[PDB]
């Protein structure tokens, strides 16, 4: 024996180790570090804007901001949330896990995942770069209404540099999408079922069969758009029915932009309590059966965006709203019933997900209390529907994709991020973000309507605004002890070899090297239920596990 | 010729204070850089451009 | 015996697991020092082209015997030179191989093996283990 | 797969039926009558999965059982060579930037650069066809 | 240049002052069968000539071939681009339009006037008096026409000599040594291809000549001291002058009764990139300590170094050459004129060293992909599912294999190699038919096996020998 | 400079040119029909409509700029098709 | 190995978003429609029914003769499918031509993009049609080429019938949109 | 406003919680082990290390140590 | 073909917009196109005749 093994690894590797490989690359969990990479830059920039938003909004009157400058600073953060970040990082955690967690041992086109994340890429580049206009870029905010975008009004170069930005990330995204269903659709593990694989495939998938089903609408408008911008074709006149039709297709797309961004980091948080739990999941077919309840009817409920036009039948989308808020609820009980009476050990993902159940349950209130229609009636572009969505969002994505980064950094790169830091990261998130984002209820019932340069003396919240100011700026900072962490652990230190660092781990991840090679396999296992490498690791406890199966 | 609504951000350089007269000031027009002529006035901003190498 | 967490594959890999809560490295060292070390160690090795290697364990034996024993193990052990310490025996041993000799192999022992000596007083070891592999680098030319 | 199609009938029928729904609801009790515009969207979805479905189902009715299909199978009853995959390459960099040039392009109004891009894609998609079909040179 | 009316045939241009050069480019262009044709095709090849120089010494200075043998060719090459460049700026100035006389105007008097210690002697010797002079369009005429031209022409003459007694390099290869050259004769192959390549030339040039308008003067006007406009940036092979005049900053000494202005620094600048072009070689070889002779070029991804200077070198060209088209940006793209300004002048400090860093980790990282692609066989592109469990690329090996059937390293020899199968002989030459209809089964195969036997016969006669 | 342009005359109407030179708008010097006499504003309308609505007797027109256009053409196609001329004639080892 | 092939599924998402594109297309077209009355084309327009029918002729032949090449690909014969490949191109070059004259025609009799809402939202339906049309004939020249300059494989025999059900796609959803505009009016 | 009487609670804010959470868990105790004692017995199970850089039995000297 | 658009075509100055020309502009662009196509044509022919002979 006495093995001879090196005191560490390679910090950083041979000079010269990324840059070519990166250029000609073919493997998915580059793409999908990539991915994150450009997330979190990306998370940065808007970060930076709405810190200057905040800054800016503070002591009330006009300091050192125009209106015009603060109109396009609110449409490119908005953009760049919603169309850069969250879309984005969904492929990356695709990317880094789905061909992992089915056992595949490749993507089905490997070509089309580098183009779709250069056209990404570029996309965005293209988009971002509208700063550099002396007339600035577009001035409309992301909800982009009819009269206000056409040739007549914001004839300047920004609104076409948008349009072509979210034109090329649109495309970018749906042919990951299609990789995405033909990799989960054509291949798989060969002792493998459809009805054995973990919750995240099932999201995913769903995922993406909304992401199919919403985006070529979004093309064809923004050509239509275009067009009438660059011709005048007459397509959004107000002669015509253009300004109730451009909203119907336009809400119609983004409804499920936002509902597709909540089921995959849904299967992300149900897939990490097992692990910390130690219990099997909680109603698998039957969280099934809501995935695919919540992905049909995320169709059929647009139209709850137009209740301030009254021109809309209310009764059956208000109806199809309430019905589609039961699913949200069932997948909630399930994850509660997993951790029921277990041994729950207190580590930063768990934390993080603590906050995100916290988070999306003060979202979900606040959305359920908002479909009333005569409510809306007074409630609508108020700052309570802002809190609304900041919330359900920020609550599922940040916490969520924090929350997955510690799970599976061990995974990609084989270190382990420190605990401390984590646990001060997430602390000092929670504590800005339910400081600087709980008042804005009492704020916005009361008169104060969105995307306001300025007010005055005469109201009052003169010091709720100051209130919310400071929370931002302490949410402001505390993203630098994460870097600060990643960046020291990426090279220095625990590095963890034997398979799963967090044990009792599941869905199949955990049964080869923690720094996989390529193809990421050397060895399969039997299939026999939905946790294969806990089996595996602990063979004596199949007949339990077997036997109490149906105790309720 | 400026606008006589002004007139009083003027300078009036050193030795040639009353060179001007009024709404005029008659200035030349071959650049000191490299000799280009320079033949692009704005009203509004009173800036005068240089083509050949703004 | 295959301890819990570890368990044969189909193959000869043996894939084994952990408490999250515990470590896979259980070394009684910082983070830097062993840092510093291993690069010395590489720094060295590439300059001098030999196999360096550096044993902690106990040699309540023949420790000439022992240390040559363990010289097996080398990945090339034909080229390699071997230093081993055992701190409850106090022996610091150090030991050649076929193809490194002539190359100031024994203009290096004596030496690396003072330096070692005379900075185990003062308590720390990896100083001076870091001291004996840089003195003995500079004296192996290559060859 | 026969699965996967019965999800997706399922999802067909559920749109068919909020198609139909929608349809009949805007009939009457409407102040501007038909939407005309959701209403084609909800029906070519359906159609949509409809299609899916139907060709899922012809490739399910003319197909034997698969090894992942079959639940109990051995991993060595699905061995054997799989695809062709591509190893290491650069040509989608390359279309990629082809294509922000052709967006940029068609961004701000100037023909020359759209055609320039046109060319450019079509160039792209020239040599990512070819890149596994030339063989060696004839000298 | 004596004052004349023109009263010709272009209706918008009757009855103006004008210099009588211009008529007769007017007459050139308008009243001769096809003069304008001609003049294009002129304009563009000597843009086409100022492209491909450009290219050859990119091509020279890559390949390494400027060493202890060939290095009088790369001093000749150096005073051939000169000439060649100063020939081509004296090109477009004999029809005195506008455009023209701005560009000579400002370049040629403030360079000449700015000089500090001579100064206004160069200037009155080379326009007889001021600037604009009578005598001043001839001259350039004689110039462009006669001394240039003839001395181009007998350097080029010396320096296709000196590549024809000398012997040319060669690329490493299978049957490739110091000592021998391996290519073909000239009767057979050599010289049609120089012929056939000739007519594809001017075929590609009378087209793109006969379809691009180019330098259209009549729109333009006469020449006059009170006219300018936005018309600037002049050919694209000097433009880098016209860059470093924009971006240099306003810096100027005044002591007794004397004034230095900015253009000097230009001067100098222009001067020493002048100076560094035939000074390479010797700085190479006196910093390196290199003095053996070679016959063998080195691929680019092999020295590093070199092809980071190149590097810097071209990316400083080519931030040079966009800053001084600064308008064009600026109103094709909305951006602001003083922004870009600042952008090319911190680019030009911050770019370079990027850029540098960036190819010397690009030339690191083909060497680590050449060597690791030595260390196996190149990769197949299939997987197996091993009903053990596992997948491999199942590598194609390129020779000797050992027992275990890994092939055992083979040793770089600077020769480049296959990264795709479909490079190497795997399955081609498919059927005899030409677009339609197949041919009888027997003649594709003799075919196939006749193309298969000369190949081999080839390959084996290059390896022995 | 800093920002604002100088708009193309192709979208030009005569009466609208008249009008916009007699007017004096935003960046634009302001001209007086006293310093310019109404068949300078004729010649001026009709040079203008004559220089932009006739074809240009040289084939495809490349914007109108200068020399840079031409040169980023002969770099995009020129240099393009010789190469690619130069590797079909020519062979590679 | 690989009972069925992933590049008919993905071909078959990748029309069924195409699909999704045309319905959006369809949806500006129907907007507004009813919100003009009586006569709701403009009578400067009024569509030549002789030249329409004879380019959807063409269409549904040149799919047949698709289908008889995609026969002949299922079976080891390489020529007979270039042979119907080539026929199928020709007649969709023919249609090219088709809607190219009918283009000339309209716009010379005066509706435009700008002049009327109709006119702009037929030649926004119209336009993409045609593009995507000249992109199968780019298909097509693209996979003849490659059929001819290496070795028979059933990815070729694949990328076949996949770019064959990509054209019935392309053939349904014109004679979808024919019957709307022509006839139903 | 600008005052600096209540920019400071902008400022200070932040910091002083900064603080108070960094001294209660960064003060705490990590899970790396302490640095090993010669006078404490070699109780860690015995360990070898090697450079593995250089990539391509019998004994040719000696040596010995007692401190 | 060059020969006769040479010899037979109108490249008299005539382009105003009181008449629709459309053809004085056409000589120059024609006179390029024949001999460009020609002359490359001659040197396709010449290269292909080497290549495969
Ligand atoms: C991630 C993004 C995200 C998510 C997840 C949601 C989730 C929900 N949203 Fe929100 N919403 C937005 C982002 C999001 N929303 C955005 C960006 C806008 C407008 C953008 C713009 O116009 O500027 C918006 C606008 C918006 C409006 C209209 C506001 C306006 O235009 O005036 C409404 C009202 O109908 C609404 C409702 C809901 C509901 C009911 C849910 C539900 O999914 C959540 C409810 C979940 C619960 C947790 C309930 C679970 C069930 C139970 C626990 C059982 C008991 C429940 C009851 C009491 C019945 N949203
Ligand atoms: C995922 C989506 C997302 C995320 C993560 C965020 C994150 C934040 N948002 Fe944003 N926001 C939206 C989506 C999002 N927002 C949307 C959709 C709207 C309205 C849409 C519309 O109306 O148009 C909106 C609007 C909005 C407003 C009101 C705008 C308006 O009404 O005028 C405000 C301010 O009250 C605000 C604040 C914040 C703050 C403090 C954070 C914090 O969580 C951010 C913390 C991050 C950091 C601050 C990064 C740190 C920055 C630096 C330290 C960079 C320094 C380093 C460099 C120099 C490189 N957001
Ligand atoms: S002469 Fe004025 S900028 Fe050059």
């Amino acid at each position: 024996e006495l093995e001879a093994i090196r005191p560490y690894p390679a910090r950083t590797g041979p000079k010269g180790s990324l840059v070519y490989k990166l250029i000609t690359t073919t493997d998915h969990k580059m793409i999908g570090i990539m991915y994150c990479v450009a997330c979190i830059s990306f998370f940065f920039i808007g970060g930076l804007l709405a810190l200057l938003m905040r800054t800016e909004l503070a002591a009330p009157g006009l300091q050192f901001l125009s209106n015009e400058q603060f109109n396009q600073l609110f449409t490119m953060h908005g953009t760049i949330m919603l169309l850069f970040y969250a879309t984005p990082i969904v492929f990356g955690f695709a990317n880094l896990v789905l061909p992992l967690q089915i056992g595949a041992p490749d993507v089905a086109f490997p070509r089309l995942n580098a183009f779709s994340f250069w056209l990404f890429v570029f996309g965005a580049t293209i988009g971002a770069a509208g700063f550099i206009t002396p007339g600035g870029a577009a001035d409309f905010g992301w909800t982009a209404y009819t009269p206000l975008t056409d040739a007549i009004h914001s004839p300047g170069a920004g609104g076409d540099l948008w349009i072509m930005g979210l034109i090329v990330a649109g495309l970018g995204t749906i042919l990951g999408a299609v990789n995405m269903i033909t990799t989960v659709v054509c291949m798989r593990a060969p002792g493998m079922t459809m009805f054995r694989m973990p919750i995240f495939t099932w999201n995913i998938m769903v995922t993406s069969i909304l992401i199919l089903i919403a985006f070529p609408l979004l093309t064809a408008a923004l050509f239509g758009l275009a067009a009438d911008r660059h011709l005048g074709a007459h397509i959004y006149d107000a002669a015509n029915g253009g300004v109730l039709l451009w909203q119907h297709l336009f809400w119609f797309f983004g409804h499920p932009e936002v509902y597709i961004i909540a089921l995959p980091f849904f299967g992300i948080v149900s897939e990490i309590f097992p692990v910390f739990s130690r219990k099997p999941i909680f109603g698998y077919t039957t969280l099934v059966y809501a995935t695919l309840s919540i992905a049909a009817l995320s169709v059929a409920v647009w139209a709850h965006h137009m209740f301030a036009t009254g021109a809309v039948l209310l009764p059956f989308f208000s109806f199809m709203t309430y019905l589609i808020a039961v699913p949200t609820g069932i997948k909630f009980f399930n994850w509660i019933g997993t951790m029921w009476k277990g041994q729950l050990t207190f580590e930063t993902p768990m934390l993080f997900s603590v906050g995100f159940m916290v988070t999306f349950l003060l979202g979900g209130l606040t959305g359920v209390l908002l479909a009333s229609p005569p409510l809306d009636f007074h409630v609508t572009d108020s700052y309570f529907v802002v809190a609304h969505f900041h919330y359900v969002l920020f609550g599922t994505i940040v916490f969520a994709t924090f929350a997955g980064i510690y799970f599976w950094f061990p995974k990609m790169t084989g270190r382990l991020l420190d605990e401390r830091l984590g646990k001060l990261h997430f602390w000092l998130t929670f504590i800005g973000f339910h400081t600087t984002f709980l008042v804005q209820h009492w704020l916005g019932d009361e008169g104060m309507p969105r995307r306001y340069a300025d007010y005055l003396p005469t109201d009052g919240f003169q010091g709720l605004n100051v209130v919310s100011t400071i929370g931002a700026f302490i949410l402001g900072a505390s993203m630098f002890p994460f870097v600060w962490n990643v960046f020291k652990s990426w090279r220095y230190g625990e590095v963890v070899t034997v398979d799963d660092p967090w044990g009792y781990g599941n869905s199949l991840e955990w049964a080869t090297s923690c720094p996989p090679p390529r193809h990421n396999f050397t060895e399969l296992p039997r299939i026999r239920s939905e946790r294969p490498a806990f089996e595996l690791h602990y063979p004596h406890m199949v007949e339990r596990l077997r036997a109490e199966a149906h105790v309720g | 010729r400026i606008k006589p609504s002004d007139l009083g951000r003027v300078v009036k350089r050193k030795g040639q204070e009353s060179f001007n007269f009024g709404e005029f000031f008659a200035f030349t027009k071959v650049c000191s850089h490299l000799g280009c002529p320079s033949s692009l006035y704005e009203q509004q901003s009173y800036r005068i451009l240089c083509p050949c190498h703004q | 015996e295959l301890p819990p967490g570890w368990v044969l594959t189909t193959s000869g890999r043996i894939s084994g697991v952990t408490e999250p809560g515990e470590l896979s490295v259980h070394y009684p060292f910082p983070i830097a020092d062993l840092v510093a070390l291993d690069d010395a160690l590489t720094y060295s090795s590439r300059a001098c082209q030999v196999r360096f290697a550096i044993y902690l364990g106990d040699l309540g034996r023949d420790t000439a015997a022992r240390a040559r024993e363990i010289l097996g193990k080398v990945p090339t052990p034909d080229n390699a030179v071997l230093l081993a310490v055992s701190p409850n025996q106090c022996a610091i041993e150090v030991v050649y191989g076929s193809q490194v000799r002539g190359r100031g192999a024994e203009s290096a022992a004596p030496l690396g093996v003072a330096a070692a000596s005379s900075a185990f007083e003062q308590g720390e070891l990896v100083d001076g283990l870091i001291s004996a592999i840089r003195v003995l680098s500079a004296g192996i030319a290559p060859g | 797969m026969h699965i996967e199609a019965r999800l997706f009938e399922f999802v067909a029928a559920f749109f068919v039926v909020t198609a139909v729904l929608y349809g009949v609801l805007t009939s009457m009790f409407a102040t501007g009558g038909v939407e005309w515009a959701g209403t084609t969207a909800l029906a070519l979805t359906g159609g949509m999965a409809l299609i899916v479905a139907t060709f899922f189902r012809f490739v399910a009715r003319r197909l034997d059982s698969r090894p992942e299909d079959y639940e109990g199978a051995e991993i060595s009853d699905g061995a054997g060579e799989l695809g062709f995959f591509s190893p290491h390459s650069w040509w989608p960099i390359m279309v990629a930037l082809s294509g922000s040039v052709a967006a940029v392009g068609i961004a701000l109004w100037l023909p020359w650069l759209i055609a320039a891009g046109v060319a450019f894609i079509l160039a792209s998609a020239a040599g990512l066809v070819f890149e596994y079909y030339v063989g060696p040179e004839k000298h | 240049m004596v004052d004349v009316t023109y009263n010709g045939v272009y209706q918008p241009l009757r009855g103006v002052e004008m210099s009588r050069a211009y008529q007769s480019a007017l007459d050139i262009s308008f009243e001769v069968r096809g003069g304008l044709f001609v003049r294009q095709i002129h304009h563009w090849a000597a843009l086409m000539f100022a492209a491909a120089i450009m290219v050859h010494l990119a091509r020279i200075f890559f390949t390494g071939a400027f060493r202890r043998p060939r290095e009088t060719n790369w001093v000749i090459g150096s005073l051939l681009l000169i000439l060649a460049m100063f020939e081509g700026y004296f090109g477009y100035s004999l029809p005195d339009d506008l455009l023209s006389g701005l560009g000579l105007r400002a370049a040629l008097s403030s360079i000449t006037l700015g000089m500090p210690v001579i100064g206004t002697w160069l200037h009155w010797a080379l326009f007889g008096g001021d600037f604009p002079g009578t005598i001043l369009i001839p001259r350039l005429y004689a110039l462009h026409i006669l001394l240039l031209p003839g001395i181009i022409l007998a350097l080029i003459g010396l320096h296709l000599a000196l590549v024809w007694f000398q012997k040319h390099t060669q690329f490493p290869g299978p049957g490739r040594t110091e000592h021998n050259v391996v290519g073909v004769r000239v009767m057979p192959v050599f010289a049609f291809k120089s012929g056939a390549f000739f007519a594809a030339i001017v075929g590609v040039l009378g087209l793109m000549g006969g379809l691009l308008q180019i330098n259209p003067i009549w729109n333009l006007g006469p020449y006059k001291p009170s006219q300018v406009s936005a018309g600037s940036q002049p050919d694209f092979y000097m433009m880098w002058t016209e860059g470093l005049a924009r971006i240099w900053p306003p810096w100027e000494f005044y002591f007794w009764h004397h004034t230095i202005p900015a253009p000097v620094w230009v001067a100098v600048i222009m001067g020493l990139v002048f100076v560094l072009l035939p000074a390479y070689p010797f700085l190479e070889k006196r910093f390196t300590g290199d003095y053996a002779h070679h016959n063998l070029l080195q691929r680019p991804r092999d020295v590093p170094v070199r092809t980071a200077i190149g590097a810097m070198a071209i990316a400083f060209y080519m931030v040079l050459t966009l800053a001084a088209m600064n308008d064009i940006i600026a109103l094709k793209f909305h951006i602001s004129l003083n922004a870009t300004t600042w952008i090319g002048r911190i680019g030009m400090v911050i770019l370079p060293p990027f850029v540098y860093f960036i190819t010397y980790r690009w030339c690191i990282g083909l060497q680590r992909s050449d060597r690791s692609v030595l260390e196996h066989g190149v990769e197949t592109g299939i997987i197996k599912r091993l009903p053990h469990g596992a997948y491999i690329e199942l590598h194609q090996p390129l020779g000797p294999v050992d027992e275990h059937g890994h092939p055992i390293p083979l040793q770089y020899q600077g020769a480049p190699l296959p990264k795709r199968m479909n490079k190497l002989g795997s399955a081609g030459s498919p059927g005899s038919g030409s677009f339609l209809f197949a041919d009888s089964a027997a003649e594709d195969a003799a075919l196939r096996e006749a193309g298969h036997a000369a190949e081999q016969r080839a390959l084996a006669a290059l390896r022995e020998h | 400079s800093s920002g604002k342009y100088a708009p193309d005359l192709a979208p030009a109407n005569e009466q609208q040119i008249l009008t916009a030179m007699l007017t004096g708008p935003q960046n634009m010097p302001k001209f007086s029909n006293r310093q310019l006499s109404f068949e300078a504003k004729k010649d001026i309308i009709a040079y203008v409509k004559v220089a932009t609505e006739a074809r240009q007797p040289g084939g495809y027109l490349l914007g109108g700029f200068g020399p840079a256009p031409e040169g980023m053409a002969m770099w995009i196609i020129g240099m393009v098709a010789a190469i690619g001329l130069a590797l079909w004639i020519g062979a590679r080892s | 190995l690989n009972r069925p092939n992933m590049v008919s599924v993905g071909t078959i998402v990748w029309l069924s978003s195409e699909l999704m594109f045309f319905a959006g297309l369809f949806a500006f077209y129907f907007s507004a429609r009813a919100q003009a009355g009586g006569n709701w084309p403009p009578p400067p327009t009024e569509l030549n029914l002789y030249q329409a029918v004879p380019v959807t002729l063409v269409l549904i032949a040149s799919s047949f003769t698709c289908q008889m090449g995609v026969f002949a690909a299922e079976r080891g014969d390489i020529f007979g499918l270039r042979r119907w490949y080539v026929i199928t191109f020709l007649m969709g070059l023919f249609f090219v031509l088709g809607q190219a004259y009918e283009y000339r025609n309209l716009m010379s009799h005066g509706t435009s993009i700008p002049s009327s809402a109709y006119g702009s939202v037929f030649y926004l339906a119209t336009g993409f049609h045609g593009l995507h049309v000249t992109g199968g004939l780019i298909a097509f020249i693209f996979l003849l080429v490659r059929t001819g300059m290496s070795k028979f494989t059933p990815a070729q025999a694949t990328a076949s019938i996949v770019v064959s059900y990509y054209w019935h796609f392309v053939d349904i959803v014109w004679i979808a949109l024919f019957t709307v505009i022509y006839f139903i009016r | 406003m600008s005052a600096m009487e209540i920019h400071l609670f902008f400022v200070g804010i932040p910091l002083l919680l900064v603080v108070v959470l960094s001294v209660l868990i960064w003060s705490r105790k990590g899970p790396h082990p302490a640095t090993y004692k010669l006078s404490e017995p070699w109780t860690h199970p015995p360990i070898l290390w090697a450079a593995t850089d250089v990539v391509g039995f019998t004994v040719g000297g000696g040596a010995s140590g007692t401190w | 073909a060059l020969l006769l658009i040479f010899l037979f075509w109108p490249w008299e100055f005539k382009a105003a917009d009181g008449e629709s020309d459309f053809i004085y502009s056409l000589t120059t662009p024609l006179y390029g196109l024949t001999f460009g196509l020609s002359i490359l044509s001659i040197a396709i022919g010449a290269v292909l005749y080497q290549k495969r002979f």
